[PDB]
């Protein structure tokens, strides 16, 4: 499952 | 409240005694956290981002206090780079998406 | 439009004349999208991932429609479990988080 955070 | 998004919508939240800088994420259908000792049983679990994969540990019906609201609900736990609210607690404080 | 998040937020954006659906990200700060081509100069970028550093493509100044509002700016494009809209574009069309 997806958890899309970008930094 | 309204949080616009010039910044990264972060947040300090409470799980028991504990504060942690989160960040809102609309992008991430749960919430992850590092480093949490919490109560209970908790299964394994694998989730995917950018890059891939991490472990983690999933607990169930776990409080956090998010500016003033309560969810309960699933947290996870294990390394990932930023503490996240997901939308399984997001829905819980009525958070919308406007424009 | 208001979008709550007991489902994914998921919306058809229009780039280079093609409709795609992409998630509304507030926990990215930039715009990622799968594999295709667009437009001109590229700069070859390293974006953090899970698990360390992975390769996308900049390109600069690139129109994105969204839900029929209009964004200019810079997306990236490469190995995406989703195409994400980041907080970049969601700025430019008047994008809040609220609860």
């Amino acid at each position: 499952r997806q958890v899309n955070f970008l930094g | 409240p309204q949080i616009t998004l010039w910044k990264r919508p972060l947040v300090t939240i409470r799980i028991g005694g504990q504060l942690k800088e989160a960040l809102l994420n609309t992008g991430a259908d749960d919430t992850v956290l590092e480093e949490m000792n919490l109560p209970g049983k908790w299964k394994p679990k694998m989730i995917g981002g950018i890059g891939g994969f991490i472990k983690v540990r999933q607990y169930d019906q776990i409080p956090v206090e998010i500016c003033g609201h309560k969810a309960i609900g699933t947290v996870l736990v294990g390394p990932t780079p930023a503490n996240i609210i997901g939308r399984n607690l997001l829905t819980q404080i009525g958070c919308t998406l406007n424009f």
